[PDB]
């Protein structure tokens, strides 16, 4: 859940 | 730029604040403490809106600590929520100052960030009904080091800096490289000492057509 | 004080  | 988050972040997501923040968040979900937004949503800001697409920012604090109200984007609501009173006097403002801009039936704002407005809290979490519930983890520290990479690694972005927080947040930010407006926040606690009237959006767009960029329009679509 |  982390776009990083 | 061709920048994205990972580029920047990689080594962030590394770092003990960070870890101990979204561990502590984790075990609080776990023990049955609703948490907004979910989990899944935390970080939609930095997905609909890239490091080097970024245009403006918009600061805010906290998520909204209502069930189905907050989706990781500032000042936004999921479809169906009512409109949340900061968010009306914004719509106010821009009815007043941008032409052909009408009332939107909704507060979804998923179409802003997708033209570049980056819409973060500063406080990434909360549990429901608590304001400032997660202020004390590290998420501070986290949009701290975000606005220090924007401030860094691009030019020419506009931060609309509305309330004594923001501006406070906003204060290394490089004056020259980029374009900072401040303005009093838009709750009705505040907004008419001089919220209304500060002329943001239309600033905004006027900053990004001198620099050769396209406006944002800042009639929010629904999908 | 505006959490939002």
């Amino acid at each position: 859940d982390i776009p990083f | 730029n061709e920048l994205t988050w990972h580029d920047v972040l990689a080594e962030e997501k590394q770092q003990p604040y960070f870890l101990n923040t979204l561990q502590t968040v984790a075990s609080e979900r776990q023990s049955g403490v609703t948490i907004y937004p979910p989990q899944k949503d935390v970080f939609n800001a930095f997905r609909f809106t890239e490091l080097g697409d970024v245009k403006v920012v918009i600061l805010g604090q906290d998520p909204y600590h209502g069930p189905g109200q907050a989706h990781g984007l500032a000042f936004s609501v999921r479809p169906g929520i009512a409109i949340p009173p900061s968010l009306l006097n914004m719509y106010k403002e821009l009815e007043n100052t941008i032409p052909g801009f009408t009332r939107p039936n909704h507060g979804y704002l998923e179409s802003w960030a997708r033209q570049g407005v980056l819409l973060l809290n500063t406080v990434l979490t909360v549990r429901a009904g608590q304001a400032h519930s997660h202020a004390s983890l590290g998420w501070e520290t986290f949009t701290d080091k975000v606005i220090s990479l924007i401030n860094q690694h691009r030019e020419g972005v506009v931060f609309l800096l509305w309330g004594s927080h923001a501006q406070k947040k906003g204060a290394i930010i490089d004056k020259q490289r980029h374009h900072v407006l401040k303005a009093p926040h838009p709750s009705p606690l505040s907004a008419h000492r001089g919220f209304f009237g500060c002329n943001h959006f239309v600033l905004a767009n006027q900053w990004l057509e001198q620099r050769g960029e396209t406006p944002i329009d800042w009639m929010p679509v629904l999908p």
